[PDB]
C-alpha cells in the first residue's frame, strides 16, 4: 500500500510518466519495464500480477499501459481506480500526441497529478485477471 | 555496467 | 431528631459520619463492624458564609497549632484560649486586643465550626491552563472540539496563562504569538522527556513564549485554534493512526514541571482514539487486533496494559507532586485507554469525560459546565489543596480514599492500620471543586470527641485560602455504650464509605467476600432475633436499609465490571470515589419515578414489578437520565394521539418524564447520557438489568439464615 | 609564430600586449578545423610525447583541463533514434574515426571497427562527425530512473552573528527578484531552513495564513518534521514563498543565540532531499559550535610563522558522500568575520561536486564590496543553466591513462566521475600517463562525455573529442607546450601536496617544475634559456607561488587560503590565469586603435603591462583586471581632466573612500573607459564588480599584492626568480 507508478506506450514500452519516492526501486523498476517490453497488441487489458510482498496492477486503454506497485495488502479495488482516474486525465491530456513523441517521458510533468491523485488513495481518512509476476516475465 | 555505457 | 441532625450537619460542615456516636473503650472501638468514618466535602457552598480577611490564629505548640475554634476555651478577662486538643493555653495576637464577650472573634461561634480565612501577603500567581489536543481523528470531531477550546477561551481570566500542545504521529509546542509567522517545536512521540532535556531543548506578572497571559494572547490563540488541521501523516489501509498519547502528556507534565512548579495549572488532554506509539501506548496500529476487553484482561492477552499503565502513574505522580491537575477528555467509538491513563486525574484532582465523539450536545455541554462560574463570575475550581487533619488524642487517622495524595507527614495522629492514601496528616489534592468529596478513616487508639479539617488551597481569585472544619462528637456513656452507638448511625454514609474500601480494593486487587462478612456482622450485633430462626430478624429503621444497598453494590458495575468495557469501568468508579453522599448514594442506587392518569409523579422500587404497561419511568443512574414508557403507552406514542387536542391530558402525561429530565439533565456536571426508549426498545435493557446471588428477596432471605445462626 | 630560443635574462619584457592565445596542435588543416574549442577541452602539451620516457625527459607534466558544460553560442543537438558507439570502449561516433568500408568506421580509441548502421545514412557528412562538441539525447536505458524535477533547498544560518552580517535580506531580496529565473519547469520544487542552536523547518500550506515555523530541537536525532508542504511546488506555491522571504529578515533582529549547528542542520537537509535530490545552498556566517560537526578555534597565523590546510574532522567529508549518493549537490556560501575552519567545511561541496563562495568580513553596513559581490554572484548563481543526477567519464586513446582527477565531485570507479550537480562555471582538470608507447598511432584523442538531467527532466549527454599529434622527440614535445595549462595543472598538483604534505613541498614542487623543464631544456642544446612556447614559464609559476594559495610571508589568513585553493581546484583554466596573473591596463589615456568595429561602440584596446610597480604612474590610472573583479587605481598626481571627466569629482582629495563603481557622464572620456569596462565584463557571465577604492592612501590598496614581479620583504622579485632558476638550471 505505498507507490511506484508509470505510464508507457505499449508496442514499444516507451516510458511516458511516471513518479517515485522512497526514504528497492531498482528491482521493481527494471521488472515493470520488463512487462512494458513483453505487452503486446494481444494481451489482457486488465491484469494483476502477484509478486510476493508486492502486487502490480495494470490497465491498458488506446495504446497505453498504467502501471501501479504496491503491498499486495494494498486493495485490488482502489489500485484500479487509481489508474482509471490517471487514464482520463493522461488521455484526455495527451491521448492525441502519445503516438508521435519518440524521447522517454516526453510527459515528465504529468508528474504533478500523478502525485495529488496518488495521496487521494493512500490515507484511508479521504476514501481483471491474477498471474504471478515470475510467469510472464 | 555503469550508466552513461551500455556495455 | 437523629436525621436533622445527620442532614443540618451536613449542610453546616459538609461532613457526614459512619456514626455520630463514638467508642469510649478500646473493646468496643475494635469490635466496630463499619469503622468510624466521614464523607468529607472540604469546599461544599452554602448560606454565603463570612469571609475572614484577618488571619485564623492558630495554637502555640510546634507540633499542634490546631486553629482557634468553637470549642475552644475561652477567657475574656485574661486575654487567653486553650486550644481544644492539646490543652495549650494561648495569648492572642495584638489584633485580637479589643476583644470582648459582646463582641467575639466569629471562629468561637458554633453557626461558623466551618469557616474560611483568606490570606493577603504574597502576590497572586496566575491560574494556568494548557490545552493537549489530538489531532488523530475525523475532521468533524475535530471541528467540534476547536469550537469547543474556542469558548472555554472565552471564558478565561485575563491574567491566566495559556498553552497550546497538539499532537498525532509528533508533538508541538506551540510558541504562542510569534508574529507573521506561528512556529512550533517538533518531538518525536516515539520517544520520552524527562523535564530537565525538554527545559534545555526549549530554552510584574511572569510567563514564557509557550505560557502567555490571555488580556495579551486570546486572539493569537483564537486564530491558532481555529486553523488547527489533522495530523498530516495518512493511515495506511488497515491501519490505525499514529497518535503519541503518552509523550505528548509527558511533554505537557515536564513544561510546566519546569515552567511554573507548585502552583495552579490545568492539563487538559482531549483525545480521540487510543495511544498507539508509547511511552503510554495502549494498542498497536493494526486494525485487525482489537483493544483490550476485561476477559482479554484476564486471560492474560493484554500486552500492554500493564507498561503502559505504569507510564501514565508516573506523569500522574510527577504532576501531583508539583501541585498541577489533569484532565483527559476522551471522545470516540473504540475505546481510548481510560483504563491505563485513570490515574492522571486520579491522583490529581482532574476531570474524567467519556463520549462517543466531541460533535454532541453531550460532549459540548459538559465542557462548558467545567468552566462554570459561582455569583462573583469566578470559577468553581481550586488548586493546590492541602488537606491536614487534627485529631484529638484518642483519635488517629487510618487513611483517605478520594482525589489526593499522600504529603508523607508524621505524627501521633497516624495510625498503623493504613487504609486507601493513608499514613500522615496532610494530603495534597491538586484540584478540588465544591463536589469533590473525600473519605477519611478513623479509629480509637463527660464525652466529645474532635477533629479539625485545614484545607488550604489556591483560589480561582489567584488568593490563598484555609477553609477550617471542627467537628464533635459525643464519647458513647459506658453505661450504654453499644446502644448510644447503634443510634448514631449513619447507615448511607456507611453504605459509601464501606463501598469506597470494596472498589478501593479491587481496583488495587474475594471482594464481594469481604462485603458479605461484614454486611453478615452488623446484622448480628445490631439486629433483632432469636438465634436458629430466620423469621425472627429486624433491623431498626436505622439499619433496615443497608443490606438493600449492599445488595445493589454488589451487583452494581462498580464490582462486575465484565458487561463493560475497562475504560467504562475506570470512568465509574472514577466519579464514584470523588461524589458526595447523595449523588453516590444514586449512583449505586438509581431512583426509579412512574407516571400515570392516576396521580402525580412518585418514586417507586427498583424492582421489575414496578413496571407497567400503561406507566411512564424516569431512571436516574447518576451516569444516565432513561425514560421509559409501558407497552400501553408505547402504542399510544406510536398511533400517536399527538396533534389530538382531545388528548390534552395525554400530552402532559408524556412530558411531565420530559419536563423533570430538563432540570436535572443540567445542574449535573458530568451531564449523563439521555435514553428515551420504550417496552420493545433496545435500550429499555438498561432499565431492565438495574431492576430487581439473584433477587433481593432471596438474597434477603440467605442473608437473615446466616445472620441468626453462628457468629 | 618562431621555433627561436629565448634568453629570459636579456628580453625582461616578454610579456605580449595582446591577450595570450591557446596553442594550435600541429594536425592537419582538415583535422584541426574539427579540434574542439579550446576555452572547452585543452592539452598540457598539444604534442602528446610517445613514450612514457621521453614524457619523464621533458619534465612537464601532461594532462587535460576542461570546462565541459561550458555556455555557448551554438550547440549541435542530435535527437538520434539511436547513438552510434564502439561496440568495444564504448567512444562516441567522432570527427576523428577512420571512415572506411564506408559502411564500417574505426574507432580512433580502441582502433576496432564498428558498423554504421542503416540509420546513419555520405555518412561521414552526419553531424555527429561533423562537430567535435555536441548534445545527444538520452534513451531510456541511460537513466536508472525517471528524469528527477528540479529542487532547491536553501539553508540559513540565523545566529547572532549571522544576523548582525545583515545578508539575509539581500539573499531573500536576490531569491525574490530570480524566483521566475530559476531553471526548471512546473516540476519545480523549493524549500527552505534556518537554523542556529536549532533547526527550523518552515512549512507552506495555501489554506493556512501564514507559514509554519517547525522546529526541532533534538540535535542528535535530526528528523522531517512533516511529510508534504517542506519541499513545495514554486510553481503552485509562488505566493506562499514570496511572503516567507519577505518575512524571514524580519525574523530574528533579536535573536540572542550565539551558536551555530551546521552539522544537525545539514544532516536535517540531508534527509529532506535525499529522496528527490537537488541543489542545497547553504549560507554560513561562522564556526560551527554545536553538535555534530563541530570544529575547535585556530589561531590565525602572521608573516612571521613559517610553512609549518587539511581537514580538521572527516564529518563534512561524510557527509557529501552521502548527499552525493542521493544526487545531492551542496553549494557553501561562507560570509566570516572570523575563522571557520573553511578547510574542513569545504569538504561538504568538493565531494558533491558543489562550490565554494567566500565573502571575508560580509557586513550590510560596513561591506559595501562583499554586499555587491554576492549580489552579482547571486544573481549568475540563480540563473545560470544547471544539470541534474550527472556523471562523466573522459577517454583517451589507448596507450594514454588517467590516473589522477583535480575538481569538486566524487570518482565513483574510475572514471566515473559523480556529479550530483553540474554547473556552467566549473572547471577540471586530469593527469595522464604514456601507460603504452604510441609507437603505433601518430594521433590520440580524448572525449569526455557528461550524462545528466536537464532543468526541463530531459536526459542529455554533451560530448566534447579533442584530437592531438604524437611525437617523439624532445623538441617537439617542447615546441607544443602550452604553458597557461601547465600553470593551470600545476596549481592543481600544488594544492593536493599542500593537502597531503606541507605548503613548503607543494612550493617546491613548484619551483622544481620550472627548474627541471629548462634544466632538461638545456641539456638539449650563458643566460637562462627557454623555448618560446615556456618564456613566460617562470613568470606564471612565480605568480602562483605569490598568490594567496600558496604565498608565504604574507599576512594571510586561513579560511582566505583554503578559499583560494579551493578556486585553483574549481575554476576554468582562464579564470584561473585572470586571478593569478591579472592583466593590467593604463586607462586615463584610452584611444582608437580597439575594436572600434562593433557598429556604434569603439572600445579602446589599450596595451596589457607587466605586473611591476615600475609600469604604473603617479600621473596616470590603472585598471587591473582579476576575473572576479576590476579594480581602478588612481594615481595621486592624476590629471584633472580625469578627475572631473572620468570620475566626477574636483581633485584626488575627494575620490569617495570606497567607491563601487564609475559614474556615467556625459563626457568622451567616460565613454571611453565605460566603453572599455563593460567589453570586458561581456567578455564572461559572471559580472566582475569594479572599484576604484584604490587610492593611494585608502588603506584598500589590495592591488598591489599582484605586482608579482617586484620584491617583498618576504618574496623574491621576477628578475631574481630568474636569477634563482638560473643557478640552479646549469649548477
Ligand atoms: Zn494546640
Ligand atoms: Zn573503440
Amino acid at each position: 500500500m505505498v507507490l511506484l507508478t508509470m505510464i508507457a506506450r505499449v508496442a514499444d514500452g516507451l516510458p511516458l510518466a511516471a513518479s517515485m519516492q522512497e526514504d528497492d526501486l531498482q528491482q521493481y523498476q527494471s521488472q515493470a519495464k520488463q512487462l512494458f517490453r513483453k505487452l503486446n497488441e494481444q494481451s489482457p487489458t486488465r491484469c494483476t500480477l502477484e509478486a510476493g510482498a508486492m502486487t502490480f496492477h495494470y490497465i491498458i486503454e488506446q495504446g497505453v499501459c498504467y502501471l501501479v506497485l504496491c503491498e499486495a495488502a494494498f486493495p485490488k479495488k482502489l489500485a484500479f481506480a487509481y489508474l482509471e482516474d490517471l487514464h482520463s486525465e493522461f488521455d484526455e491530456q495527451h491521448g492525441k500526441k502519445v503516438p508521435t513523441v519518440s524521447r522517454p517521458y516526453s510527459f515528465i510533468e504529468f508528474d504533478t497529478f500523478i502525485q495529488k491523485t496518488k495521496k487521494l488513495y493512500i490515507d484511508s481518512r479521504a476514501r481483471i485477471m491474477v498471474a504471478n509476476i515470475e510467469e510472464v516475465l | 555496467t555503469d550508466i552513461e555505457m551500455n556495455r | 431528631t437523629y436525621l436533622e441532625f445527620i442532614q443540618q450537619n451536613e449542610e453546616r460542615d459538609g461532613v457526614r459520619f459512619s456514626w455520630n456516636v463514638w467508642p469510649s473503650s478500646r473493646l468496643e472501638a475494635t469490635r466496630m463492624v463499619v469503622p468510624v468514618a466521614a464523607l468529607f466535602t472540604p469546599l461544599k457552598e452554602r448560606p454565603d458564609l463570612p469571609p475572614i480577611q484577618y488571619e485564623p490564629v492558630l495554637c502555640s505548640r510546634t507540633t499542634c497549632r490546631a486553629v482557634l475554634n468553637p470549642l475552644c476555651q475561652v477567657d475574656y478577662r485574661a486575654k487567653l484560649w486553650a486550644c481544644n486538643f492539646c490543652y495549650q493555653r494561648n495569648q492572642f495576637p495584638p489584633s485580637y486586643a479589643g476583644i470582648s464577650e459582646l463582641n467575639q472573634p466569629a471562629e468561637l461561634l458554633p453557626q461558623f465550626s466551618s469557616i474560611e480565612y483568606v490570606v493577603l501577603r504574597g502576590p497572586q500567581m496566575p491560574l494556568i491552563f494548557l490545552y493537549v489536543v489530538d489531532t488523530c481523528m475525523e475532521d468533524e470531531d475535530l471541528q467540534a472540539l476547536k469550537e469547543s477550546m474556542q469558548m472555554s477561551l472565552s471564558l478565561l481570566p485575563p491574567t491566566a496563562l495559556v498553552g497550546l500542545i497538539t499532537f498525532g504521529r509528533m508533538v508541538q509546542v506551540h510558541e504562542l504569538g510569534c508574529e507573521g509567522i506561528s512556529k512550533s517545536y517538533v518531538f518525536r512521540g516515539t520517544k520520552d522527556l524527562s523535564a530537565k532535556q525538554l527545559q534545555e531543548m526549549l530554552g510584574p506578572p511572569p510567563s514564557n513564549r509557550f505560557l502567555q497571559p490571555v488580556q495579551k494572547i486570546d486572539m493569537n490563540l483564537t486564530d491558532l485554534l481555529g486553523e488547527l488541521q489533522r495530523d498530516p501523516w495518512p493511515v495506511p489501509q488497515g491501519k490505525r493512526p499514529l497518535r503519541s498519547s503518552g509523550v505528548a502528556l509527558s511533554i505537557a507534565v515536564g513544561l510546566l514541571e519546569c515552567t511554573f512548579p507548585n502552583t495552579g495549572a490545568r492539563i487538559m488532554m482531549f483525545i480521540g482514539g487510543p495511544a498507539t506509539q508509547g511511552p503510554g501506548m495502549v494498542v498497536g496500529d493494526e486494525l485487525k487486533t482489537p483493544i483490550r476487553s476485561w476477559h482479554d484482561i484476564d486471560k492474560d492477552n493484554a500486552k500492554y496494559v500493564k507498561k503502559g499503565t505504569k507510564h501514565f502513574e508516573a506523569l500522574a505522580n510527577r504532576a501531583a507532586t508539583t501541585g498541577h491537575v489533569i484532565d483527559i477528555y476522551a471522545c470516540a467509538l473504540d475505546q481510548t485507554g481510560l483504563l491505563e491513563m485513570k490515574c492522571c486525574p486520579n491522583l490529581t484532582g482532574g476531570y474524567m469525560v467519556m463520549g462517543d465523539s466531541f460533535n454532541t450536545s453531550l460532549f459540548k455541554q459538559t465542557f462548558q459546565r467545567v468552566f462554570t462560574k459561582d455569583m462573583h463570575g469566578q470559577f468553581k475550581m481550586g488548586f493546590g489543596g492541602t488537606l491536614e487533619i487534627k485529631t484529638s488524642r484518642e483519635i488517629k487517622i487510618s487513611g483517605a480514599i478520594g482525589p489526593c495524595v499522600s504529603l508523607n507527614s508524621k505524627g501521633p495522629c497516624v495510625s498503623e492500620n493504613e487504609i486507601g492514601t493513608g499514613g500522615t496528616c496532610q494530603w495534597k489534592i491538586c484540584g478540588l471543586s465544591p463536589t469533590t468529596t473525600l473519605a477519611i478513616y478513623f479509629e480509637v487508639v463527660g464525652g466529645r470527641g474532635a477533629i479539625q479539617f485545614v484545607t488550604q488551597y489556591q483560589h480561582s481569585s489567584g488568593q490563598r485560602r484555609i477553609r477550617v472544619t471542627t467537628i464533635a462528637r459525643n464519647w458513647a456513656d459506658a453505661q450504654t455504650q453499644i446502644q448510644n452507638i447503634a443510634a448514631s448511625f449513619d447507615q448511607e454514609a456507611a453504605a459509601i464509605l464501606m463501598a469506597r474500601l470494596a472498589i478501593y480494593r479491587a481496583e488495587t486487587e474475594d471482594v464481594l467476600r469481604w462485603l458479605d462478612r461484614q454486611l453478615i456482622r452488623l446484622c448480628q450485633k445490631f439486629g433483632e432475633y432469636h438465634k436458629d430462626d430466620p423469621s425472627s430478624f429486624r433491623f431498626s429503621e436505622t439499619f433496615s436499609l443497608y443490606p438493600q444497598f449492599m445488595f445493589h453494590l454488589r451487583r452494581s458495575s462498580f464490582l462486575q465490571v465484565f458487561n463493560n468495557s475497562p475504560d467504562e469501568s475506570s470512568y465509574y468508579r472514577h466519579h464514584f470515589m470523588r461524589q458526595d453522599l447523595t449523588q453516590s448514594l444514586i449512583m449505586i442506587q438509581p431512583i426509579l419515578y412512574a407516571y400515570s392518569f392516576s396521580g402525580p409523579p412518585e418514586p417507586v422500587l427498583l424492582d421489575s414489578s414496578s413496571i407497567l404497561a400503561d406507566r411512564i419511568l424516569l431512571m436516574d443512574t447518576f451516569f444516565q437520565i432513561l425514560i421509559y414508557h409501558g407497552e400501553t403507552i408505547a402504542q399510544w406514542r406510536k398511533s400517536g394521539y399527538q396533534d389530538m387536542p382531545e388528548y390534552e391530558n395525554f400530552r402532559h402525561l408524556l412530558q411531565a418524564p420530559v419536563d423533570d429530565a430538563q432540570e436535572i439533565l443540567h445542574s449535573r456536571f458530568p451531564m449523563p447520557r439521555y435514553i428515551d426508549t420504550e417496552h420493545g426498545g433496545s435500550q429499555a435493557r438498561f432499565l431492565l438489568s438495574k431492576v430487581n446471588d439473584v433477587s433481593l428477596q432471596v438474597f434477603m432471605d440467605h442473608l437473615k439464615k446466616l445472620a441468626v445462626s453462628s457468629a | 609564430e618562431g621555433l627561436r630560443v629565448v634568453n629570459l635574462l636579456q628580453e625582461r619584457n616578454m610579456l605580449p600586449s595582446t591577450p595570450l592565445k591557446p596553442p594550435v596542435p600541429n594536425l592537419h588543416e582538415d583535422i584541426q578545423k574539427l579540434n574542439c574549442n579550446p576555452e572547452l577541452f585543452r592539452c598540457t602539451l598539444t604534442s602528446i610525447p610517445q613514450t612514457q620516457a621521453l614524457l619523464n625527459k621533458a619534465k612537464l607534466p601532461l594532462g587535460l583541463l576542461l570546462h565541459p558544460f561550458k555556455d555557448l553560442v551554438q550547440l549541435p543537438v542530435v535527437t538520434s533514434s539511436t547513438i552510434v558507439r564502439c561496440r568495444s570502449c564504448r567512444t562516441y561516433i567522432n570527427p576523428f574515426v577512420s571512415f572506411l568500408d564506408q559502411r564500417r568506421w574505426k574507432c580512433n580509441l580502441c582502433y576496432r571497427v564498428n558498423d554504421v548502421p542503416e540509420e546513419f545514412l555520405e555518412p561521414h557528412r552526419r553531424p555527429e562527425v561533423q562537430n567535435a562538441t555536441i548534445e545527444f539525447m538520452a534513451p531510456s536505458e541511460y537513466m536508472l530512473r525517471p528524469p528527477q524535477p528540479p529542487v532547491y533547498l536553501f539553508v540559513f544560518d540565523v545566529s547572532h552573528n549571522a544576523v548582525e552580517t545583515g545578508y539575509l535580506n539581500s539573499v531573500c531580496q536576490s531569491l525574490l527578484d530570480n524566483l521566475d529565473l530559476l531553471p526548471g519547469n512546473t516540476r519545480t520544487k523549493i524549500g527552505f531552513i534556518t537554523f542556529d542552536s536549532t533547526i527550523h523547518f518552515y512549512g507552506l500550506q495555501e489554506s493556512l495564513s501564514q507559514p509554519q515555523m517547525l522546529i526541532v530541537s533534538d540535535i542528535e536525532d535530526v528528523f522531517i518534521p512533516m511529510p508534504e508542504n517542506l519541499l513545495v511546488n514554486l510553481n503552485e506555491s509562488k505566493e506562499l514563498v514570496q511572503d516567507l522571504l519577505k518575512t524571514l529578515p524580519q525574523m530574528f533582529t533579536k535573536t540572542l543565540e550565539t551558536q551555530s549547528a551546521l552539522g544537525p542542520a545539514l544532516q536535517a537537509a540531508f534527509k529532506l532531499m535525499s529522496p528527490t535530490g537537488g541543489r542545497m545552498s547553504v549560507f554560513q556566517t561562522q564556526l560551527p559550535t554545536l553538535g555534530v560537526g563541530a570544529l575547535k578555534p585556530r589561531e590565525e597565523p602572521n608573516h612571521r610563522s613559517s610553512a609549518k590546510m587539511t581537514p580538521s574532522t572527516d564529518f563534512y567529508k561524510k557527509l557529501a558522500l552521502d548527499c552525493s549518493g542521493q544526487q545531492v549537490a551542496v553549494d557553501l556560501f561562507l560570509l566570516s568575520g572570523q575563522y571557520s575552519d573553511l578547510a574542513s567545511l569545504g569538504c561538504i561541496s568538493r565531494y558533491s561536486a558543489g562550490s565554494v563562495y567566500y565573502y571575508p568580513s560580509y557586513h550590510h553596513q560596513h561591506n559595501p564590496v562583499q554586499v555587491q559581490k554576492l549580489q552579482k554572484e547571486l544573481q549568475r548563481y540563480l540563473t545560470r543553466k544547471i544539470g541534474f543526477e550527472a556523471v562523466m567519464r573522459i577517454r583517451c586513446t589507448k596507450g594514454l591513462s588517467i590516473h589522477t582527477f583535480h575538481g569538486n565531485f566524487f570518482v565513483r570507479s574510475t572514471d566515473l566521475l559523480s556529479l550530483p550537480n553540474v554547473n556552467p562555471d566549473a572547471g577540471y582538470a586530469v593527469q595522464m600517463s604514456v601507460e603504452e608507447s604510441l609507437t603505433d598511432t601518430q594521433l590520440v584523442s580524448f572525449q569526455s562525455a557528461l550524462l545528466y538531467t536537464s532543468s526541463k527532466g530531459e536526459r542529455r549527454i554533451r560530448v566534447h573529442t579533442l584530437c592531438l599529434p604524437v611525437v617523439s622527440t624532445l623538441n617537439d614535445v617542447f615546441l607544443g607546450a602550452d604553458v597557461q595549462a601547465i600553470s593551470g595543472l600545476l596549481a592543481n598538483m600544488a594544492v593536493d601536496r599542500s593537502m597531503t604534505a606541507s605548503l613548503s613541498d607543494a612550493r617546491d614542487a613548484l619551483v622544481n617544475a620550472v627548474i627541471d623543464s629548462l634544466s632538461a631544456y638545456r641539456s638539449s642544446v650563458p643566460g637562462l634559456m627557454v623555448p618560446f612556447s615556456l618564456r613566460l614559464f617562470p613568470l606564471f609559476v612565480l605568480a602562483l607561488l605569490k598568490q594567496k594559495s600558496f604565498q608565504t610571508g604574507t599576512n594571510a589568513r586561513l579560511d582566505e587560503r583554503i578559499f583560494a585553493m579551493c578556486q585553483v581546484k574549481n575554476q576554468p583554466l582562464v579564470y584561473l590565469m585572470l586571478t593569478t596573473h591579472p592583466s593590467l591596463y593604463r586607462v586615463d589615456n584610452l584611444s582608437d586603435e580597439g575594436a572600434l568595429n562593433i557598429s556604434d561602440r569603439t572600445i579602446p584596446q589599450p596595451p596589457i603591462l607587466q605586473l611591476s610597480v615600475e609600469k604604473l604612474s603617479r600621473d596616470g590610472a590603472f585598471l587591473m583586471d582579476a576575473g572576479s573583479v576590476l579594480m581602478l587605481w588612481v594615481g595621486k598626481n592624476c590629471t584633472q581632466n580625469f578627475l572631473s571627466q572620468v570620475l566626477g569629482v574636483q581633485n584626488y582629495a575627494s575620490i569617495p573612500q570606497p567607491m563601487t563603481d564609475l559614474p556615467e557622464l556625459d563626457t568622451p572620456e567616460s565613454a571611453r573607459i565605460i566603453a572599455f569596462i563593460s567589453w570586458l565584463r561581456e567578455q564572461r557571465p559572471f559580472f566582475p564588480i569594479l572599484y576604484v577604492i584604490a587610492d593611494e592612501s585608502p588603506m584598500k590598496a589590495n592591488f598591489l599584492q599582484n605586482m608579482i614581479e617586484d620584491r617583498t620583504e618576504s618574496a623574491l622579485s621576477y628578475y631574481e626568480f630568474l636569477l634563482h632558476i638560473q643557478q640552479q638550471v646549469n649548477k
